[PDB]
């Protein structure tokens, strides 16, 4: 124990206005400012107390400039809790020094060179904590070494393991791939649950990065975790959380096999399914514990493991249980499960063998989605159906999505509309209805659609056909509607443009009334917009000997001749001109159909996938 | 991996914090009081992780106590809701009794012992045991 | 003081225990405590049932905390909401007439889809009353009606009811009739307004006179829209409107402006009641440049739109528009602009100084702005344009990218008034052109190098490089940089194959976008016909275009000047852009 | 109308928050958290839209105050109704703050309850709700507080007595100056208010007036009395003012003749730069001394009578926008500097009528660029006179009672000419 | 401070 750190506390703790802490606190510091420099500097509880003292301040939320030097002091020692204390204070404070540095790391080899637990412990959780470069540098030929074919304290081994992925996490270049891959994966298999765990997860990013290197693993693994998951109601209590076995091994482990791709030799294969079946069947059974706890503990490994399944797609079956048991919980009294459910069951869906498995919940999904009534949640929900759809759904599925969006935030708004638009473009088996829903996402959103959504509305209406006199009509009614977006008047505009003729003979749409339309239209409309309605002003003559009289009288006065911006004169000049002066036969050659676009690349699912993470 | 550890409490204060790679200062800071803006508003019926951005931070309550793990996306969300807990319990172990007066009075402790338990960002012990065994037979001394 | 607060452990469901009480204390500091976490955030539906029976009292701060409580999740369970349905009909047959009223306001507030049923009798029997009071509140509950489930024909009884109201005994009701009748007024049977003639509006004015600040602007905003039939009502009616400098201030005097600056029709020069209301009109248009900031950047965005539309009224005021460094940035920009609205024969020199002045600032918008506005100035009138031009260039051998950019985006505009003059500047232009990355500053750069391509013996260089990644770059970049090339291609063929060639295939063969394709597509149908009519049609001289530094559309203006007040203004968009 | 209405601290939490309109969400005031309190981008204005959303607000203390609608209300008359209120709950209990509003839940409510309804704003004022609002009675103080809410004097007034009866003016003066390089006054004006305090008894009919042109020749006469003809009687280029003047009366008459609230209330605004009175002129000039000496002067100016007192003297002058090794000189007051923020502030406790002062500072010079320079920012005063700057003084104030017996002689009546800075410029 | 007025 000691007493001033109590008693500062206390009394720090025992303050008026975060102020009389700040005159309480820099008396402190001056305090030792001065009772550093100079004088008989004491043992034990003089540099121990003080320099918890400046971490504590320092943690208070205040800043610490002075005497860390005079606070190095500590670490190569006799006693532990200076040891403990020194490091401590370096591992969360360092600054612009390199003196310092150099002194901390000659304190780091000349602790570290020793033959007992918490020295090799405290500087190995120093290194793995912070450590600049040199750490690398200095220690990378080390820690391999460490471990090798020569054996050490456990809780050693295992801070050696979780430093040397610190080592490989920040310095790549600065690590070797020395012989000792054999005992890497044979302590793996080794007695401490702790050592398994740490090797575990090194091993699982260095085999992330180098699979052929740890294939051993593999089979290793498996044996371990079956081993975890059946071996009896009572077995390595020391390693059971409430009831359950291990779970953050086997979690870890899970994940371990989740870096290779269909575990080859079979009976390693089978040892696999056997056990993955097993681990499901014991999600099948009851509760060991009322408690929270050991049904998580039980459920992390269970979401683990359809993971595994997911990633491997070579069980049929598996994947189908997963379906069934994930089922089960997305109306579950508790929010997490459920919430995981959907992420899971989304994750799953792209497994052609569980696609029918799954459609079966949309009921359930349509439900949660409906209700729910967090977002998190909703947000995973809708993902399940994008996720699960084909052509039936997809009906359904977008008459949903339409709804939902007529409410929710702005990101979502707009990658709602985006999927929409995939699905609808995608699956559309009748085409009016996939016009429909683009023009009915301009209607609930316009504000968020996005772009290459009129862009591709517009696309595909030219190359299809059959599609066109009636979206002609559709968009010249829905022009006439009463509040009326301005994407409405993008591709009502080019494709009444190009495709008015369809329309051009019922008395409600002549083209006088397609023009004076797009016109009360034009003059409430971004640049762009507009370089649109004159250019559809140019069709508009050539498709209308009828109108010419009207269009040249607009697009002739000083409005959009004398205008203000460059594309809007070109433009309005140009399409002067080509009334003006053009042969007819060229006007009309120049103003052709349109090519059909080729089938492109889809430009929607690439900014999907872009607003992604 | 673990990107980070926070112990909150009701109030703001930051009564642990504990971190993982590169990180800044103004960063941290900001980091911290978002962290907060998103926790303590929850409840009971709100799921114990929550996404942000590029990261998720699984996060759980005691008294006016958040004590909060930001981590990757592929990662186990319940396998790190139970990591915070038996982490806990271990406390509750080690103080006999703990409350938050006991992490402030005994701060270092505390990160010694998140250091036990954790390492690089990743989980380094789970026995309640090995733990308190290596924790107390070598408590013993100063 | 006594707040509550916190959070945390499950007393939510405490809050139940305690405020299901015996003691009406610790139910009212629950009740209490409720809102309070309820205002924070919280979810406390869970206690629905419990609170409302606590609404079963007669003590009115709680009846009151429980009412909000009510108001606020009454929506989302209409089945318990079943809950207030005799306490409110009981109540809103009460002694005091601030119970009633409490109990009809509170009523209209919860819009449960038969609750709508179950009030419309108090209502209809509560548009009538000894109480002024309660009359006020049952004309809001009118309209807050018809924005719920309301049609309805009794509903019809209520409609002509609040239009019989207008003409009251009392002030309040008609601010309440007045603006309740017209936010209805939207939902468009078509005949929406309804009626307002003789009577209507001189009883109104007389109320304009008789009412209350806010009630006052109810009048305006609401006779902003009379139609009169000659001009004997134009003039008195400008004339009985008129005394507003005035209270509200903003509010009544912007309503003041809007009303007014409507009744300019009657042919521009009168027996100048028209020029005393064009004098009349700028002091306070003026004063409103001295209420709190907010107030002023309204006011401002206001006058902006006014100056554009009739400039002879702030005509020579040019002075108090000049920015003071202590202004808020948002007032200092508005201020800017509204400066170059005015700048004439006389201001140019002191305006002149004033920019030179302010591009030497920080805020990097402010710098902007100025910039561009001595550029506008250039096209505003000639003189000016030469020692502009000359600053301008100046400004760009700062060396400062962003103001070099703004720069060029002027200087363009500029040669688009004047063709035939600063032809010389271009190869400096084009040195420091390599760190143009905004949009604008390559469209006007690129339009340059294809305009005036006959001088810049370069230009295969230039737009050549520019087609390196002809995709992501602004639609507007590209679409301007094909009609450039084409351009370039028509006066000089001889070098420029393969540069139609590419331009027209990207435009043309991998453009998602419809009218880019479109364009590349109109401009391959002409340079595979004829010079004969490519030269003719694409570089045809091309009008000036005199006054207009960035001018508002004039239709669209037209529309925003009928929309003073509001938002519209603020925005200057009409209040279609917001649904 | 006004659909949210939401008030938060400044570390971004809500504090009070009332919906009048099915319109809005919990969508709202998150977002306005999110994107006015929050945006890394500063720089603003103080309306926005976010998704066809409006939100407006003002800051107090450090306590926003936003007012929410989804539709196309009035700007100006919104913006009003936030000042108008923050001046009830000033009304209330004087200092807006966190502590101060938390500790103040249930009034508020009642107020916004009652303050305005349906998004429209209603009996807006604070002698009207001073008489029912809590924080007990019969028909009578029933139907009373209803017809006096509901009538045309609502704004403070039912029936009133007082011990003491009094009435003090307050001419309060901001002198608005922004004057080029060496001595020209570019902007030239003077923004002032009449403030009134006035405890009165019943329905005091008040007229009031100013100067404004005539020509001339109790038992408390003043001893000496002018004569000698007082020209440039000086009128008023736009006033503005309150709720409770007769404003159609004013515009036909020029009387200024209302009723009044009880209290301190304003009653106008008001405008002038015709034969206006010079200020307190400012003298900046800056030279160089070597490769590495930038040194500044400032001299102080005053325009006064013979006889008086400048008090309070604040004078910003900028420091280059980096600063090497910074020398300030003073010959009266005390001088004070600021870094990091980067500017210099000089203090003056008095300053007597037609003085002249000197200010001196120094600035050393290291490379900074490769031949680059600076620009120099506007010098800028803060002060308060005891002249009435524009020169008006108040002629007469009526005060006719019906209903009470007593009449003008009974009324304690005091006046005060305050000239306080607004905007105030050069150095060029 | 004020001056009487009247």
């Amino acid at each position: 124990g000691m007493r001033g750190l109590a008693v500062f506390i206390s009394d720090i703790r025992n303050c008026k206005s975060k102020e009389a802490e700040i005159k309480r606190i820099n008396k402190e510091l001056a305090n030792i400012r001065s009772k550093f420099k100079g004088d008989k500097a004491l043992d034990g509880y003089s540099k121990k107390k003080y320099v918890c003292k400046l971490l504590f301040i320092f943690l208070l939320g205040h800043d610490i400039d002075f005497g860390h030097m005079e606070a190095v002091n500590l670490l190569s020692s006799n006693r532990y809790t200076e040891k403990q204390i020194g490091y401590l204070f370096i591992s969360v404070l360092v600054n612009s020094n390199s003196e310092l540095i150099r002194l901390i790391n000659n304190a780091i080899k000349n602790d570290l060179a020793s033959r007992n637990p918490t020295f090799m412990g405290l500087a190995l959780h120093c290194i793995a904590n912070v450590g600049s470069r040199e750490m690398a540098e200095a220690f990378a030929g080390e820690i391999p070494k460490i471990l090798v074919a020569g054996d050490t304290m456990d809780s050693v081994k295992q801070s050696a393991a979780l430093c040397l992925l610190r080592l490989y996490r920040t310095s790549p270049d600065l690590v070797p791939m020395g012989d000792w891959t054999s005992r890497v994966v044979h302590l793996l298999n080794d007695q401490h649950l702790g050592v398994v765990t740490a090797a575990t997860s090194l091993i699982t990013t260095l085999a992330q990065k180098n699979p052929e290197e740890f294939k051993t693993s593999v089979s290793l693994a498996v044996s371990r975790l079956s081993r975890i998951v059946t071996s009896a109601s009572t077995d390595l209590q020391d390693y059971t959380y409430y009831f359950v076995p291990a779970p953050w091994l086997s979690v870890k482990l899970l994940r371990l096999l989740q870096c290779y791709p269909p575990p080859e030799d079979p009976a390693v294969r089978g040892r696999l399914t056997e056990c993955l079946e097993t681990i499901l069947n014991k999600a099948q059974e009851p509760p060991k514990s009322k408690k929270v706890q050991h049904s998580n503990a039980k459920n992390a490994v269970l979401f683990e493991a359809i993971s595994l399944i997911i990633h491997h797609d070579s069980e049929p079956n598996l994947l189908v249980r997963a379906c069934n048991q994930l089922g089960q919980f997305l109306q579950h009294r508790e929010t997490n499960l459920r919430y995981l459910a959907l992420e899971s069951m989304c994750t799953l869906a792209s497994s052609e063998f569980s696609h029918e498995a799954v459609k079966t919940h949309i009921e359930t999904v349509i439900n949660a989605l409906k209700t729910e009534r967090d977002v998190s949640v909703r947000q995973r929900a809708v993902d399940l159906l994008y996720a699960m759809c084909d052509r039936s759904n997809a009906q359904q599925i977008v008459a949903e999505m339409l709804s939902y969006l007529e409410t929710a935030d702005y990101s979502i708004r707009e990658e709602i509309v985006l999927k929409v638009a995939i699905l609808a473009e995608k699956y559309a088996v009748d085409y009016t209805w996939y016009v429909d829903t683009i023009l009915n996402l301009i209607r609930i959103a316009g504000d968020y659609v996005s772009e290459e959504v009129w862009y591709r509305v517009i696309q595909i209406v030219i190359n299809r056909d059959d599609v066109q006199g009636y979206a002609a009509k559709t968009v010249f009614e829905a022009l006439q509607a009463p509040a009326c977006h301005e994407n409405l008047v993008k591709v009502g505009g080019y494709i009444l443009g190009e495709f008015g003729n369809l329309i051009a003979g019922d008395p409600r749409s002549s083209p006088l009334i397609q023009f004076n339309l797009l016109h009360s239209k034009f003059h409430l409309c971004s640049v762009p917009t507009r370089a649109l309605l004159l250019s559809t002003y140019i069709k508009f003559v050539n498709l209308f000997p009828e109108v010419k009289a009207t269009i040249q009288d607009v697009l002739r006065s000083d409005s959009q001749l004398k205008n203000a911006d460059v594309e809007l004169q070109q433009r309005a000049v140009e399409y002067l001109r080509l009334s003006t002066v053009a042969s007819t036969d060229i006007l009309a050659t120049v103003l052709e159909e349109m090519p059909p676009f080729p089938e492109r690349e889809s430009s929607i699912l690439a900014k999907l996938k872009k607003k992604k993470g | 991996m673990i990107r980070f550890i926070l112990i909150q409490n009701r109030a703001g204060k930051t009564r642990l914090a504990k971190w993982y790679m590169q990180f800044d200062d103004d960063e941290k800071q900001k980091l911290i009081e978002e962290v907060h803006a998103v926790v303590t508003v929850r409840d009971a019926k709100h799921t114990n992780f929550v996404e942000f951005r590029n990261f998720k931070i699984i996060y759980r309550r005691y008294a006016g106590l958040y004590f909060c793990i930001c981590v990757d996306v592929n990662d186990n969300n319940l396998a790190y809701l139970e990591a915070i807990h038996n982490f806990v319990e271990v406390l509750n172990e080690y103080f006999h009794n703990v409350c938050e007066l006991d992490l402030v009075f005994n701060f270092y402790k505390v990160y010694t012992v998140v250091d036990e338990m954790f390492l690089a960002g990743e989980i380094r012990e789970t026995s309640q045991t090995k733990v308190l065994k290596q924790l107390l037979m070598l408590q013993s001394l100063e | 003081s006594k707040y509550f607060t916190t959070n945390k452990k499950g007393e939510i469901f405490e809050l139940k225990a305690e405020l299901n009480n015996e003691k009406k204390e610790k139910r009212k500091e629950a009740v209490k405590k409720v809102i309070a976490a309820m205002t924070v955030g919280k979810d406390v539906s869970s206690l629905f049932p419990d609170v409302v029976n606590c609404m079963q009292t007669d003590n009115l701060e709680l009846k009151k905390l429980v009412y909000l409580y009510l108001m606020n999740y009454a929506k989302s369970q209409p089945d318990m909401a079943i809950m207030a349905v005799n306490s409110f009909v009981k109540d809103c047959e009460d002694p005091n007439p601030l119970i009633r009223a409490l109990a009809v306001r509170t009523m209209g507030c919860i819009r449960v889809d038969k609750i709508t049923e179950y009030l419309c009798e108090p209502l209809r029997k509560c548009l009538k009353d000894e109480d002024p009071y309660v009359r006020k509140t049952a004309a809001v509950c009118v309209a807050k009606l018809h924005d719920i489930n309301a049609q309805m024909v009794e509903d019809q009884g209520f409609l002509d009811s609040l239009r019989d109201l207008i003409a009251d005994s009392n002030p309040m009701v008609v601010a309440n009739a007045v603006a309740a009748l017209s936010e209805i007024s939207e939902s468009h049977p078509n005949s929406n307004l309804l009626d307002l003639n003789p009577q209507n509006i001189n009883k109104l004015l007389t109320a304009l006179n008789e009412c209350t600040e806010w009630g006052q602007i109810f009048i305006l905003d609401c006779l902003s829209n009379y139609n009169p039939k000659d001009d004997r009502e134009a003039q008195s009616i400008c004339e009985r409107v008129t005394p507003r400098l005035s209270h509200a201030n903003s509010a009544v005097v912007l309503s003041a402006v809007k009303v007014l600056m409507k009744f300019l029709e009657l042919l521009p020069k009168d027996s100048d009641y028209y020029n005393m209301l064009l004098k009349k009109l700028a002091p306070p248009l003026v004063t409103l440049l001295s209420g709190e900031p907010e107030v002023q950047y309204v006011a401002l965005r206001n006058i902006n739109l006014i100056v554009q539309k009739r400039p002879e009224i702030l005509k020579q005021e040019i002075k108090v528009f000049f920015v003071k460094y202590n202004d808020p940035i948002y007032v200092k920009l508005e201020k800017l602009d509204i400066m170059i609205r005015l700048a004439s024969q006389a201001n140019i020199a002191q305006v002149l100084a004033e920019l030179k002045e302010y591009a030497t600032e920080v805020d990097v918008d402010f710098v902007r702005k100025a910039v561009r506005a001595i550029g506008r100035c250039a096209i505003k009138v000639e003189q000016s344009a030469e020692r502009c031009v000359s600053t301008l260039l100046d400004l760009i051998q700062t060396k400062v990218n962003y103001v070099v950019q703004e720069a060029i985006v002027v200087i363009r505009d500029i040669f688009r008034k004047y063709p035939n003059k600063y032809e010389s500047i271009i190869a400096t232009l084009c040195e420091n052109l390599d760190s143009l990355d905004e949009p604008d500053a390559r469209a006007a750069m690129i339009w340059i190098v294809g305009e005036y391509a006959e001088r810049i013996d370069n230009a295969d260089e230039l737009l050549e490089s520019f087609l390196e990644g002809f995709h992501d770059e602004s639609t507007q970049v590209q679409l301007t940089l094909l009609t450039a090339i084409v351009k370039l291609f028509l006066k000089k063929p001889s070098e420029t194959q393969e540069l139609v060639q590419q331009v027209l295939s990207l435009a043309t063969q991998d453009s998602d976008n419809p009218d880019l394709r479109d364009r590349g597509y109109i401009y391959w149908r002409l340079l595979s016909t004829d010079p004969v009519t490519a030269k003719e049609v694409v570089l045809s001289e091309k009008p000036l275009i005199s006054e207009e530094t960035d001018l508002i559309e004039p239709t669209l203006l037209d529309e925003l000047i009928c929309h003073i007040g509001s938002l519209a203004s603020v925005y200057h968009k009409p209040p279609n852009a917001f649904v | 109308m006004i659909g949210g209405l939401f008030i938060y601290n400044h570390k971004g939490e809500v504090l009070i928050s009332r919906v009048y309109r099915d319109d809005i969400g919990r969508n709202a005031v998150d977002a306005f958290r999110v994107n006015v309190i929050h945006a890394r981008q500063q720089v603003r204005s103080p309306v926005t839209n976010i998704a066809r959303t409006s939100f407006f607000h003002v800051k107090r203390s450090n306590i926003w105050l936003a007012a929410v609608t989804k539709q196309n209300v009035n700007a100006a008359m919104v913006f009003e109704f936030l000042y108008k209120m923050c001046d009830v709950m000033a009304a209330y209990f004087g200092k807006i703050s966190e502590e101060n509003i938390k500790n103040n839940f249930v009034l508020i409510y009642e107020l916004l309850d009652e303050i305005l309804d349906f998004g429209y704003p209603q009996n807006s004022e604070t002698g009207a709700l001073k008489t029912f609002i809590t924080q007990h009675q019969t028909k009578e103080e029933q139907s009373q507080i209803t017809s006096q809410v509901t009538g045309q004097i609502g704004w403070r007034r039912e029936g009133i007595k007082y011990r003491r009866n009094e009435l003090f003016l307050d001419v309060l003066e901001s002198v608005n100056l922004l004057m080029s390089p060496q001595g020209q006054v570019l902007s030239a004006h003077v923004s002032g208010r009449v403030v009134m305090k006035s405890y009165l008894s019943g329905m005091p009919e008040c007229k009031f007036g100013m100067n404004d042109k005539i020509v001339i020749e109790s038992m408390e006469q003043k001893l000496i009395s002018e004569e000698d003809l007082g020209k440039q009687s000086i009128a008023i280029d736009d006033c503005t003012f309150h709720q409770c003047v007769r404003l159609s009366k004013f515009d036909s008459e020029r009387s200024i003749s209302f009723i009044p609230p009880d209290g301190e209330f304003e009653l106008m605004r008001y405008r002038t730069t015709k034969d206006i009175i010079l200020p307190f002129r400012v003298i900046p000039l800056v030279r160089e001394v070597g490769r590495t000496k930038l040194e500044v002067k400032v001299v102080i100016k005053s325009n006064f009578k013979p006889s008086l007192l400048a008090q309070k003297i604040e004078v910003r002058i900028p420091t280059p926008l980096n600063t090497s090794g910074v020398q300030v000189i003073c010959m009266k007051g005390k001088a004070k500097y600021k870094a990091s923020e980067n500017a210099i502030v000089w203090k003056i406790k008095r300053m007597a009528g037609m003085k002249e002062s000197q200010i001196s500072a120094e600035i050393e010079l290291l490379p900074t660029n490769d031949k680059k320079k600076w620009a120099r920012p506007p010098i800028s005063m803060n002060f308060e006179v005891p002249f009435a700057p524009s020169g008006l003084k108040v002629r007469y104030l009526k005060v006719f009672e019906p209903k009470l017996n007593y009449s003008d002689h009974d009324v304690i009546k005091w006046v005060r000419y305050i000239g306080r800075s607004g905007i105030y410029e050069t150095r060029c | 401070d004020y001056q009487r007025l009247n």
